[PDB]
């Protein structure tokens, strides 16, 4: 199927707590494979997938080089920042950058994405061209003029077309066994009397892997959107992913309610109702 | 700036079987800024040892985490979660539902 | 595999 790297850097200040932490970790998919924290007792890039850990020492002190730096040049920023807003010397900020490759199903790519965020508002994004920003406001600008002088975008071009895509595809083979294996959800329906004329059906999709999954409730062949409570996509701790739905229904009328659940786990969608 | 809540669920790796090990989840989500304080309980009393994820964040630029422990449920032994955030005027806490 | 970052 479609596959993403993505990195996330946080970088945060803290006046009078020392300087800024930085954090980075890196994804393949819904799975996490590295990490690096400028306030570990000894700093360096860390495996946190069992196929990354194949990787040679030299993997591993270039990544810890460039995220070394990389704590440095945020808090260059979070400074430059500061400034560009006029802010106190006394607040604690945050940047936040998001960057990868998106690959389809035939593994070329799709597209690239390298997008910036100060104080979770979305600050500088490069465009789907690879080559234009989107500048969010007049600091934005300065950054987006700096950038432009510097010719980032087509540094930037060139890592999210070569190295991202090339070393995507490696760790997709090497992690093969899970990153491209699909396990669908486990589901059911429960039922829990509220009152004497109603109850709610919880529809409940178990151990699936990706996260992405469509879940929801009809009545009578028509979507329950505004009268369905639908939890968030949460983690297991396995690697896999929990969600439910739920409806509140009338007493009596529960046959009435069919859960559908779409993943790529599965063949086709499912379609499910209590079963007393 | 603007700021974010946490949204907050407490639930179970695996289906809860009482007297058998399993491993109790607290996720927070959606929040910003990123500094949290999350405690998991046990009788209202606080878990030793407790881990979490490591800080990312979805692309509304919200963070999330999974503060989670080993713990075998009982009939009756309470479990719940404590989270703090400057977004908050006192520590929320939600209890665990083994139905939800 | 990272690539590199540059001050905003």
């Amino acid at each position: 199927g479609s596959h993403s790297m993505r990195y996330f850097y946080t970088a945060m200040s803290r006046p009078g707590r020392g300087e800024p932490r930085f954090i980075a970790v890196g994804y393949v998919d819904d799975t996490q494979f590295v990490r690096f924290d400028s306030d570990a007792a000894s700093p360096r890039t860390e495996p946190r997938a069992p196929w990354i850990e194949q990787e040679g020492p030299e993997y591993w002190d270039r990544n810890t080089q460039i995220f070394k730096t990389n704590t440095q040049t945020y808090r260059e920023s979070l400074r430059n920042l500061r400034g560009y807003y006029n802010q106190s010397e006394a607040g604690s900020h945050i940047i936040q950058r998001m960057y990868g490759c998106d690959l389809g199903p035939d593994g070329r790519l799709l597209r690239g994405h390298d997008q910036s965020a100060y104080d979770g508002k979305d600050y500088i994004a490069l465009n789907e061209d690879l080559s234009s920003w989107t500048a969010a406001d007049t600091a934005a600008q300065i950054t987006q003029r700096k950038w432009e002088a510097a010719r980032v975008a087509e540094q930037r071009r060139a890592y999210l077309e070569g190295l991202c895509v090339e070393w995507l595809r490696r760790y997709l083979e090497n992690g093969k066994e899970t990153l491209q294996r699909a396990d669908p959800p486990k589901t059911h329906v429960t039922h829990h009397p509220v009152s004497d004329h109603e109850a709610t059906l919880r529809c409940w999709a178990l151990g699936f892997y990706p996260a992405e999954i469509t879940l929801t409730w009809q009545r009578d062949g028509e979507d329950q959107t505004q009268d369905t409570e639908l939890v968030e996509t949460r983690p297991a701790g396995d690697r896999t992913f929990q969600k439910w739905a739920a409806v509140v229904v009338p007493s009596g009328e529960e046959q009435r309610y069919t859960c559908h659940v779409q993943h790529e786990g599965l063949p086709k969608p499912l379609t499910l109702r209590w079963e007393p | 700036m603007i700021q974010r809540t946490p949204k907050i669920q407490v639930y179970s790796r695996h289906p809860a079987e009482n007297g058998k090990s399993n491993f109790l989840n607290c996720y927070v989500s959606g929040f910003h800024p990123s500094d949290i304080e999350v405690d998991l309980l046990k009788n209202g009393e606080r878990i030793e040892k407790v881990e979490h994820s490591d800080l990312s964040f979805s692309k509304d630029w919200s963070f999330y985490l999974l503060y989670y422990t080993e713990f075998t449920p009982t009939e009756k032994d309470e479990y719940a979660c404590r989270v703090n955030h400057v977004t908050l005027s006192q520590p929320k806490i939600v209890k665990w539902d083994r139905d939800m | 595999f990272p690539t590199k970052d540059v001050a905003l």
